RNA sequence: AAGCUGAGGCGAAGGCGUCUACCUAGAGGGUUUCUGUCGAUCAAGGGCGAGAGUAGGAGUAUCCAACAGGAUUAGAGACCCUGGUAGUUCCUACCUUAAACGAUGCCGACAGGAGUUUGUCAUUUGUUAAUGGCAGAAUCUUUGGAGAAAUCAUAGUUCUUGGGCU
RNA sequence: UUACGUGGAUAGGGGUACGGUUUUCCACCGUACCGACUAGCAGAGGGCAGUCUGGUGCCAGCAGCUGCGGUAAUUCCAGCUCUGCGAGUUUGCUCCCAUAUUGUUGCAGUUAAAACGCCCGUAGUCUGAAUUGGCCAGCAAUGGUCGUACGU
């Protein structure tokens, strides 16, 4: 059974990462398409195309190359600003870099937007 | 209530340590080990403090108040000029730089005292004062401000009796 | 993986948690109390009366006659063997003395050659054997 | 007359014609003398025996025993080496291990909190493992100082990290692996990739292909 | 890596596969770096190289053949080649 | 139930080989049938469970714990030899254990090539074959990663630590 | 060979007054006069400073652990030197860390201890995709445009 596929679909692209592949192939989802996007904004990924089949989906990934992990934790722990500052300390491995998305009331974003939106929320993992 | 001022060290015979602390107590002419472990202990303090500032972020309420009112208190004690004065440089300091603040050593960088050893010997004797009073304890910590203000108390050199 | 992970789970965890305890022995000896049926009664000093004098003999490879004392305690009324340490020592103790006893140190089991006996002398007629030893105090 | 240049690369430092182990470095060439690496460094990089071990093998007559030895060189600014070796001898396998430290040789580093002045900590944790032992080295804060094991802490001090943190795994008594794990983590360093080596540079010239003239005529 | 106040810092930065686009370290004896002689139409060389550069892991695999037909046909050093056909 | 009989097939595992008719189950394939999340894993609880063993009938050829001789040996309660009842076969109740072993729990995803092979379909007249598809079953390798090592396409994706349950 | 008869200084421990002090003593804080007795405890194979000299000879004994002692003891019993910590310092038992050897973070289960013999299966924990956005000014908060979908 497929417990989870924001869980699943980052240990596929991390997969290709490693291997160094140009393409990856992902059942697709709308929390999926948006921890995409947000490491879109942040340049550690190309740019990628979710496409139809009347279905759950696919998206086609196009890799970069700059990326070494995409973890997504669950269960999805509740994390509010004050409380913040010890998932930044344990699941990255470096201070200055690498991100933590988690989807704060506003829509799904960084920690270093989540700080100045002043909105905390669910986690859904990382990147670095 | 109370409280533990120094603390032990974890392993007590290693030889790179050892070797370490009898030349911060020759420097500083001192008397025991614990008196730098306590000294050490006070450089914990000031550090553990700081470093949890620096966690919080930069905007937060609790760092503007505790930033400026911690490195107040330091400029006072003569540790940090004006130059380093931006909370980073706080984690920095060793205890070479906190050991020299104290009288002992005030004194012998004014050279009442001729010697370091000499200058303890003035201060545990009742000769030494700070502002027309009288300092018994060697280790005071002079706040650069009253740093010039340290002079002979009265008695053998200045009253000259036996 | 290997283990409830879930958000609503926290009764598998807290629960399991409490049954592998009981393979940790030092849970268990402290638990089981377990600790009462014992010579010490889990006290670390224990005081009585001298019964004699015995020689036990160590294991191997070391050859040696030891010289521990048969003492019956006070509180207890039991009888337990116990170690004289430092040359000479035996013959400082006396017959039929109080004596304080303690442990060997190594938190019970049985420690260096020297095997069954588990305690040692501390005093005898409250004095202390290293100022006996040493000859600082007397007997009459 | 001193030594001799034995292959490519020992003729080209005698000449003088590359400066710098950087240059060596970026273009990936086997160091196969040491005496090309006493040249560059030649001044502050030291010999340390970390320790000596006794092995041995069994024969017909009982006990051929031999001397394993660890050296460690050690620039202050950024270097590290280390090598290993055997002999029945003591002090031809401590003047042998001296060689293989120097024939294996740069330490990137970074900052914890801001960027201040100077890097003085790893960037980033990174584990390396040899056999049963695992290092991991943390970054961490400025002016704590080094906190490992004290095999750990003479080659990391030589590494000349200001400050670092650490945790070991595993049956870290193997001293040969611990010190090993060590050298390993550090070699790590380089391999993992951040937002800073993004960019691609010019390639640099490869420096037979530069000098391919006065190697020849 | 940058000192922030100004600057550059480190020393040494190690090259980047052209297939993969992974770091290059000190110790991987078996990276390459190639040069490919750029010629004038008619066959003329410039005296003017492109420098093709592949990490050892690329080379272990096999595939570094596959990246020189697809990387020199990007630069434009062949035609066909990459690109079709099997049968 | 020989030979055919194999790192071949089927079965939840234990296990299943002559041929004929009989009742019965299902995996895999194909499907522009139907329903629409009905599912995963599991304390209790329920069944199946090699061989030995037990109870009561029906058999009793072979082989055979025990037992009886004969050899050998210092002795031989054994190995070797000659005989031998219980068991070995069928039916009705039980027992519930094995190195019950891939000593590898179950469901889900992804990550590398190579040629074998079983079932079945697809496009071809290379039609008991060629290439390709799903589902099995193994294998090889100068591949990557893991491991204390032996080794392992899973024992990989794990201090770069979190898919779900026992 | 800079620590192993001199040269002088400066104390408080202590003593005796008086002034403070407190309900009263004591002790403290002052002021003046008297002045040439103050360090142990634990060790010196390794973990973690002697291959000194003397006595002992698997005996006495030491020793948390590994080990030492059988007449050459770098571990015993003594002396001398040296080391640690220092008005402190060993020794018992309980207890936390060391220990990711109790594992939520965070262990392990082919062979080291560890996957129910198999299937069903309830409590339990877990449960694919989908629902108001796009576009421009961005540094965000937001503010415009595209869509009008026209209930209380």
């Amino acid at each position: 059974v497929r417990t989870s596929v924001l869980a699943d679909a980052l240990k596929a692209i991390t997969n290709a990462e490693r291997r160094g592949m140009r393409q990856v192939l992902i059942p697709s989802s709308k929390v999926i398409i948006a921890f995409l996007k947000v490491m879109a904004s942040r340049n550690y990924i190309g740019d990628f195309e979710v496409i139809d089949d009347h279905r759950s989906g696919k998206i086609v990934i196009n890799l970069l190359g700059r990326l070494n992990k995409c973890v997504a934790i669950c269960p999805r722990f509740d994390v509010g600003l004050g409380d913040l500052e010890m998932w930044q300390a344990k699941l990255l491995p470096s201070r200055q870099f690498g991100y933590v998305v988690l989807s704060t009331d506003k829509g799904i974003m960084d920690h270093e937007e989540a700080r100045k939106h002043n909105a905390g929320g669910k986690i859904l993992g990382m990147f670095f | 209530n109370f409280s533990r001022t120094f603390k032990k060290p974890m392993r007590p015979y290693e030889k790179e340590r050892m070797h370490k602390e009898l030349q911060v107590v020759g420097e500083y002419g001192l008397k025991n080990k614990r008196e730098i472990w306590r000294v050490s202990y006070t450089l914990s303090k000031i550090r553990h403090a700081a470093r949890e500032l620096l966690t919080l972020p930069e905007n937060d309420s609790k760092r503007i108040f505790e930033g400026a009112a911690l490195l107040r208190r330091l400029t006072k004690l003569g540790v940090l000029d004006e130059s380093k004065q931006k909370l980073d440089y706080v984690l920095s300091l060793t205890v070479n730089d906190l050991m020299d603040r104290r009288l002992q050593t005030q004194v012998h960088k004014r050279a009442l005292a001729n010697s370091v050893h000499h200058a303890r010997t003035l201060v545990s004797h009742r000769h030494i004062s700070v502002e027309n009073q009288l300092v018994n304890q060697p280790a005071f910590l002079v706040w650069k401000e009253s740093e010039k203000n340290i002079k002979y108390a009265d008695t053998s050199v200045m009253t000259t009796e036996k | 993986k290997s283990k409830a992970c879930g958000r609503l789970a926290a009764r598998k965890l807290r629960l399991a948690h409490k049954s592998n305890l009981w393979a940790s022995n030092a849970y268990r000896r402290s638990l089981g109390t377990s600790i009462y049926k014992t010579p010490l009664e889990g006290t670390s000093m224990a005081s009585g009366i001298v019964v004699g004098k015995v020689a036990v003999e160590a294991k191997q490879p070391n050859s040696a006659i030891r010289k521990a004392v048969r003492v019956q305690l006070k509180k207890n009324s039991k009888v337990v063997t116990a170690f004289v340490p430092r040359d000479g020592s035996l013959r400082l103790i006396d017959d039929n003395d109080r004596v304080l006893i303690a442990g060997m140190g190594r938190s019970g089991r049985s420690v260096g050659d020297l095997p069954g006996c588990r305690f040692k002398v501390i005093k005898v007629a409250g004095f202390s054997l290293l100022a006996l030893w040493l000859g600082k105090k007397e007997k009459p | 007359g001193g030594w001799q240049p034995r292959t490519k690369l020992g003729r080209l430092v005698k000449s003088g014609k590359i400066k710098s182990i950087e240059e060596i470095f970026y273009h990936a060439i086997p160091i196969k003398e040491a005496e090309i690496v006493e040249h560059l460094l030649g001044e502050d990089l030291k010999d340390e025996i970390m320790k000596i071990m006794p092995v041995q093998k069994q024969t017909r007559a009982g006990q051929r025993t031999r001397f394993k030895a660890i050296a460690a060189v050690g620039d202050g600014k950024g270097h590290i080496g280390l090598g290993i070796k055997t002999a029945a001898e003591v002090a031809n396998a401590i003047k042998g291990a001296t060689i293989y430290a120097k024939l294996s040789i740069p330490v990137r580093r970074g900052y914890w909190g801001n960027k201040i002045g100077l890097p003085h900590t790893v960037p980033n944790t990174v584990t390396g493992k040899c056999g049963s032992i695992r290092m991991r080295l943390i970054p961490a804060p400025r002016g704590s100082g080094i906190v490992a094991g004290t095999a750990a802490k003479k080659l990391l001090t030589m590494a000349g990290f200001e400050d670092l943190f650490t945790s070991s795994l595993g049956h870290t008594k193997t001293t040969f692996n611990f010190l090993v794990a060590t050298y390993k983590a550090m070699e790590e360093t380089f391999k993992f990739l951040t937002p800073d080596q993004w960019e691609d540079r010019a390639f640099e010239e490869h420096p037979f292909v530069k000098n391919s003239d006065w190697l020849h005529g | 890596m940058q000192n922030d106040a100004g600057e550059i810092v480190d020393m040494l930065i190690p090259r980047k596969c052209m297939a993969t686009d992974r770091l290059i370290p000190p110790h991987d004896h078996a990276s390459v770096q190639i040069q490919i002689a750029k010629v004038n139409d008619d066959g003329l060389p410039t005296g003017e190289f492109e420098t093709v550069v592949f990490s050892g892991y690329v080379r272990a695999l096999g595939e570094s053949d596959y990246a020189l037909n697809r990387i020199a046909t990007e630069k434009g050093l062949l035609t066909g080649v990459y690109r079709n056909e099997a049968h």
